[PDB]
DNA sequence: CAGAAGCCAGACATTAACGCTTCTGGATAGCGTCCAGAAGCGTTAATGTCTGGCTTCTG
């Protein structure tokens, strides 16, 4: 039995005063076409469908159109609640979504039917376990997963249905507290999200990272932009497959001196390709931002490229400095001592977290 | 963002409909122009149509609405003002209008009708005030607040930026550039501190509100208990009834006092722990944070005022080399004047002459306009009266610097009364005052 | 054929920081029960489904629950766009509501559609016209005038209605099917819509007026009105929802259905004694859901500390006071004083008498105030 | 109040013992003169010198004291400004000076030295700053807030009086023509009302601080008494005291509840009695004022404003027949212009043109100065700027009006960059720069 | 060098900047509901002003 795995869609993300409508729609259409071609049994997503708790209108339209197109396929879709994503906006359509042959999410394991309606496998729906819902928290999440696995085993009994586990968390041994990797319940396949970078973990295919299907940042613009296919054979794992995704908005990163980068922009000399290439600029010179931007605009206005941000690799503009750095600069006039500064920085982190 | 047209009717003192287009045989080049005429002949009204039709607020009248519409000329029942402007290679169109009751010279007013539209496609993008005033700001990159001190130095308000309050200046800088996250942090830390202080209170009041017996009364009750205890052993039935009755009165008093005392000790432990909590927020609220985001915003805007003054010095060197602005080490951010001729003399901006203060304010406004250049380009500036206070040679140097600036895309318009300057300026939108009727007229090529 | 005529739901509206979720859910379940009882086939709401452009989450949950519950009966639902709501917020669910046999017609240019009956036979022909934003039907033109815009917009909307009515008639052809048309505009301060310019359709559903009433005395143009009161000017009035009987392509009759008042409201006018007397009448009954009350004080005396006196008067009863008002509008000034008087030779007693003469008190508190000011003046001598 | 002499040292651009006296022939010929020169030469400085000598403050600097002193010329030791003025029939002398740490070009600033004395009498009327201020205010009849907008009209703030909020506008009219008791009685009334209200609030706190037993608790306690008493009559020694002890516990609680109610009942009776009085105190406060004359001060000063505008009307008709002024039907102290040519327009001063606003402000200042001619007569006037905005066809009429005023004993000294009056005014105090050295000088006849 | 004018270090009456509280006009209305703006009073650290100890120049 076949499953498509994806996570960190992050619809409605304003990428530096830009939009993602066209690339989101293209990726969704590609996903539908691939699902229809491969005759996949069901679709799973590991949370973080929306950027924030109040996504823009077009994100809702994209998600609804995706679901409507999925209806004609007849497959099964399960949606989890992400970390930044609030469950309030997901629970709104829960009643309609169930009527439209898809499930959204404390819950009980559910049997996943095949295309003909026969029971194919069982999944473990676990949304983002909020600390209010549940050292102590590590044991809480561990034995919560243990209880869910016990419930799934009780539901299975002697049935040949493979067990699938879902979750939205980070684990040890992964790179961009942490649930230990070895503490996983003995399930056939466990799906993880919350990390846009797909990577190997645990040495066994029972736990795999799908990552994000779209570039959330220039740092993650690498080739590892895959979507995982998991296949099953008579109740046992068959193989794991990875899918290359198309790109409708290439990302380019530039670094070096002004002369070197100006030479680099000559590669895109009036190519006139239909997707405008978005540029990330990293200049090592000491020239001020307010006029180095004018210097860059003195050349980019003719090329078929668009400039997103300018960064100096190391007076200075507020865009160069972060909130934590400026707050630390504010603390230079006060006596940090030993604990006062620790308490103040912890409280400032709490305030910046509770602001959004 | 540059202005491509204008239209008005009965605006302030201009009866009939008038329209000027900056795409005709005059104004063919981007050269600076001027408007001249008798004083009080609607000279600023031509500069009021742009501001009214863009931001629903003249530089003089605070607001125009169903009430207190003092702008309209007398003996008229309708007015309107339309602007066509261009930005990023595309043109738009703003509008404003208002009528009276039954088109009569008397009676109540109607709600003004507005419009924002694109001149190419012909569709309209806004039809309500509360949305149009925000969409225009988002599109042009500047709202009324940034407009009135970045591209329209009205008469008497030329030195507004220099003498503005530090909170106003910090708000202007943060609104022009940067993200308001500093403001939200500052305005929210204070709210958290207020909540913590309020919940800390009403617990001390509850602790102090419960009456406790003093230790002397506790011993006095205890002494009476043992005093009543001894003679009952020495004892009759009626005497026993009254004696033990008084024993119960003391026992319940001691019982309730201990219970009341126990509750107070519970409150003290919470308050003593809470006193450790309150310092978490008190120091933070003292260092940063306040209502409406004042302290943290003012601290943060120094790093961008440094850039602004760095740009202002470069702009002013070619305009007036006697002075170089500087950012003095002040808690309330201010610009500091450095004197080149006086061997790096340093003194406050408030002690400057009118002409030099005008020059400093103009340089600062120009640098502020050019600071947002990388995001959006502003290619218009209408400086009003106040430019004529300069001396002839200084005025000549200022005009030469403005001409040098005009080599760029800025279409500077200058409104003043200098005879030499008006002779020098090629284009003049002359206004003709009437012979005592109180109205004013334009040239016959503009009326329609 | 039976159809429900309602509008101005205004879901998620905040009324003096009080939510309307309870009464909205009560009306939704009552409407569903009435639909089940009367065996309806299609339901039309004539706009203002959402109070704001971005309604809160619970309003969306209420709407989703209502549509899910209506799916059980199998009846058709038509959702009209208002002016307060968001066309995008309606279109984000218009695409998916099609699978539920419900239609959202927020976007302009919607073609007429056939309303099927419960038996599957064609029942009627829709003319689902939402609120016509000027940005979707007209084009901006220069050289305009102050009042020319209103006439141009009126001509454009009249032409749109004429064209849509003609298209609907030619689509229905010759079958005797009733023609239904929606509307979210006011109909006859010189901004209105003439009554006679509506096309001669079988029945016209008009909204955006919270008071249910008939326009121009013509029987097939009706204002549904609000389902629940939305302000204190309709607290004492009963809201209505219309059902329409259709057969053989012609209208037969309509009947008004009273809406239960789950949250009663009332308004008070008068001086302190009258307000207290009217407020104390609630001591007998006990309202488990608190009753919302308005106070409109019309008097001339000070009433020191209104916000505390009213709270004390209402503390002993479950009557939630929401707002107060007083006849505070008053101007004060020294008159011309014959253009000759000057403050130097004028007396403080005279200026005090002039100040008090503007007030309506005559002797009762006048003597006490005069004595009080004499005492105040005597401490500076 | 006419100034007799001026003497300054190291003030702004000027450097070194510049003394001018109007007793000489050129100034005593007519009393009217003009001042000209390049911008920043010291035209405003030589007019601000008298303001400093009189009120220890300048229109451009908030204050001068032992700190933040910068009015002295850069790199100098001592700066002083001394003037002589004649009030009534006798001339006085005012003196101000300031020294550095050790007369070095740098170091700490010392405390200012002030001396107010009678000319040719040798009597030091005052030797301290505050006493000097009080004495000069009493004798001249002009505080700074009255002088800076009745006798001297500095540039930029000439329209301040027309644009002043009533809070600061009413104080000037209160200070003039006596009658200072209104603000005093208003403040005292507010203070006593605040006292009589805060006394009642504490009684409410005591009212809600008394614990009262609920009727259910009262009946339950009373019911237990019957149970304890009935079980007693059913009779051993052990249960005698057992019921009796509980009997005493209940009796005190009922007694305490009665005592708690007894204290409350008396206090509620007291609260009711003084409640009726504080109601009238608040009612009186609602129409007599609070704190610094918030209300009823404008009510008292409305008549003075009416007299002032009545005089300003007759003076402005002589000046030019364009507008008339009268008080508008608003609660705030406002004056609105009447359009003579339209004969019906009633518009507020906010919509006036710049030149007309300047003329209205000058007319108001002249009428205000002439209003107090009865006590502490004023016979001088200075105008830093304002004539620039006027055209030649109206500036001539303005100069004719000033000449008509100067025909009397009043002396008027104007400053203008416009060359249209260089021949109208015979006397000119030429001021010159020096080769861009950063300093300035003037005619050698006034040097010392 | 002895002593006086000048310079440097302490308490007290104003004062200007938030902050709270109340009141009100504008954007919507078949002339109604909040949202934002303004005015006025209360707090408080900051500051100018008056008063008491060291130090260089005149006799
Ligand atoms: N309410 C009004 N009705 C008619 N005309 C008015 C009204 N208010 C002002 N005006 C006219 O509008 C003119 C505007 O002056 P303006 O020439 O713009 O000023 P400036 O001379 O400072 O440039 C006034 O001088 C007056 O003639
Ligand atoms: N400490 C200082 N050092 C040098 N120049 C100074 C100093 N203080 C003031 N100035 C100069 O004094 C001049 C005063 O000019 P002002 O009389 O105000 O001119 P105007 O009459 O044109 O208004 C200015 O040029 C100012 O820069
Ligand atoms: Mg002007
Ligand atoms: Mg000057
Ligand atoms: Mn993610
Ligand atoms: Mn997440
Ligand atoms: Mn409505």
């Amino acid at each position: 039995m076949r499953i498509l795995h994806t996570s960190d869609w992050h619809l409605g993300q304003n990428f530096y005063s830009k939009s993602r409508e066209a690339e989101h729609q293209a990726f969704l259409d590609w996903l539908l076409e691939t699902a229809q071609t491969h005759q996949v049994d069901a679709i799973i997503v590991a949370g973080d469908v929306f950027d924030t708790g109040s996504p823009p209108s077009y994100a809702r339209t994209l998600y609804n159109r995706f679901v409507v197109n999925l209806q004609q396929t007849g497959c099964h879709l399960v949606v989890l609640a992400g970390n930044q994503d609030s469950v309030a906006t997901l629970n709104e359509s829960r009643d309609i979504m169930a009527f439209l042959n898809t499930t959204v999410v404390g819950h009980a394991p559910q049997i996943l039917p095949r295309r003909d309606g026969t029971p194919g496998a069982v999944l473990c729906p676990i949304p983002f376990l909020r600390p209010r819902d549940i050292q102590h928290l590590l044991a809480a999440i561990t034995d919560y997963y243990q209880q869910h696995y016990a419930d799934a085993c009780k539901l299975r009994g002697d049935q040949p249905l493979p067990i699938i586990a879902t979750g939205h968390l980070t684990t040890v041994g992964a790179s961009k507290d942490a649930f230990p990797a070895q503490n996983f319940p003995p399930a056939d396949y466990i799906a993880l999200g919350h990390i846009h970078r797909a990577q190997i973990i645990g040495g066994m295919e029972h736990v795999r990272y799908c990552g994000s299907p779209i570039p959330l940042s220039f740092d993650e613009c690498g080739k590892s932009k895959y979507v995982h296919l998991v296949t099953f054979s008579n109740g046992k794992l068959e193989s794991v497959e990875n899918l290359n995704v198309p790109v409708t908005q290439p990302m380019a990163v530039l670094k070096g001196d002004l002369a070197s980068i100006t030479a680099q922009l000559e590669q895109w000399r009036d190519v006139s390709q239909e997707p405008p290439v978005w540029l990330d600029i990293e200049i090592t010179t000491d020239e001020y931002l307010h006029d180095i931007q004018r210097k860059i605009q003195a050349l980019t206005e003719s090329l078929p490229v668009e400039v997103l941000l300018v960064r100096r690799s190391r007076r200075e503009t507020l865009s160069e400095l972060s909130v934590e750095e400026v707050f630390n600069r504010r603390l230079a006039l006060e006596e940090l001592d030993e604990s006062q500064q620790q308490r103040l920085q912890h409280l400032f982190t709490t305030t910046l977290h509770t602001l959004a | 963002m540059k202005i491509l047209s204008l239209r008005l009717k009965n605006l302030n003192s201009l009866k009939g409909e008038w329209k000027i287009d900056f795409t005709r045989e005059p104004f063919a080049s981007n050269g600076l122009f001027a408007i001249t005429g008798p004083t009080g002949a609607g000279k600023t009204t031509l500069l009021d149509a742009i501001c009214l039709a863009l931001y629903h607020e003249t530089p003089r009248l605070s607001n125009v609405s169903q009430s207190q519409n003092d702008l309209m000329t007398r003996d008229t029942a309708e007015c309107l003002a339309e602007v066509e402007f261009e930005v990023k290679g595309e043109a738009y169109r703003a509008f404003w209008s208002q009528n009276r009751a039954r088109n009569q010279p008397d009676g109540n007013l109607q709600v003004p009708r507005v419009e924002l539209a694109r001149c190419a496609d012909g569709k309209i993008l806004a039809d309500k005030v509360k949305d149009k005033l925000e969409l225009t700001a988002t599109l042009t990159g500047l709202d009324y607040g940034r407009f009135t001190r970045s591209m329209l130095l009205s008469q008497g308000q030329f030195a507004a930026f220099l003498n503005a309050k530090p909170k106003e200046r910090a708000e202007l800088l943060e609104e022009l550039t940067g993200t308001e996250i500093y403001g939200q942090i500052s305005a929210m830390v204070f709210e958290q501190h207020k909540s913590a202080r309020t919940e800390l209170e009403k617990l001390q009041a509850q602790a102090s509100g419960v009456t406790l017996l003093t230790p002397e009364q506790v011993q006095s009750l205890t002494a009476s208990l043992q005093v009543l205890t001894d003679e009952e052993k020495q004892l009759t039935h009626q005497k026993l009834r009254e004696n033990t009755t008084s024993q119960g009165e003391i026992r319940q008093q001691l019982k309730q006092d201990a219970d009341n005392r126990q509750q107070q000790q519970t409150l003290m432990q919470q308050i003593a722990q809470m006193t450790q909590q309150v310092e978490d927020w008190g120091y933070l609220n003292s260092l940063i944070g306040s209502k409406e985001g004042d302290k943290f915003r003012k601290f943060a805007q120094g790093l961008t005022l440094d850039n602004l003054v760095h740009l202002a010095n470069q702009q002013l060197t070619r305009l007036h080399g006697r002075y170089l602005l500087q950012r003095k080490a002040s808690e309330a951010l201010e610009v500091e004047v450095v004197d080149t001729w006086q061997a790096d003399a340093v003194r406050d901006t408030r002690t400057l002459s009118g002409g030099e203060s005008f020059l400093v304010s103009l340089a600062l406004a120009l640098a502020l306009s050019d600071l947002v250049s990388h995001k959006t380009r502003i290619d218009s500036l209408f400086l009003d009266e106040g430019f004529g206070t300069l001396d002839s040679e200084t005025l000549d140097t200022a005009l030469d610097a403005l001409d040098a600036l005009n080599a760029s895309g800025k279409t500077i318009g200058v409104i003043s009364h200098v005879e030499a300057m008006k002779e020098r300026i090629p284009v003049q939108i002359k206004v003709k005052k009437i012979n005592g009727l109180g109205y004013s007229k334009l040239e016959s090529t503009f009326a329609v």
